[PDB]
């Protein structure tokens, strides 16, 4: 702010001011408020809570089955070399 | 951002200050507004 002399700045907005109105009033509210529906245990999704599976491993089950069964041929005898 | 809202700062007014007025003038307003009241505590639990 600048004073200046002799041309001062007026030392207020004076009492000649026109007071306009008197609403001024903010009426408090008063109010109850009720939001009281029956609620129902449960809602429907596609689904909650799973880790689906990115890859799987390979799995397997397995068996055996059989017996010892054989036809066998054989090296003919050869001399005895030494000892 | 700034709602109307009386009690706030007084009374508010939508003005329109008409240059014609024909038989039957009138002015159709359309308000869009958010309004409440108190909460008190929730029902729904079912036992079973």
């Amino acid at each position: 702010a600048l004073i200046n002399p002799q041309f001062p700045y007026a030392g207020p907005v004076p009492i000649p001011g026109p007071a306009p109105t008197e609403t001024m009033p903010l009426l408090n509210y008063r109010v109850e408020g009720r939001i009281a529906g029956i609620q129902q245990a449960r809602q429907f999704m596609p689904f909650l809570q799973g880790p689906h599976r990115a890859v799987a491993e390979q799995t397997y089950h397995a068996i055996g089955t059989g017996i010892q069964m054989g036809q066998t041929f054989n090296q003919p005898l050869i001399n005895t070399q030494e000892g | 951002d700034k709602p109307i809202y009386t009690l706030q700062y007084g009374n508010v007014g939508f003005v329109v200050n008409p240059k014609t007025v024909n038989q039957n003038a009138r002015l159709l307003m359309g308000y869009e507004y958010f309004t409440s009241r108190t909460e008190l505590v929730n029902a729904g639990t079912i036992s079973t």
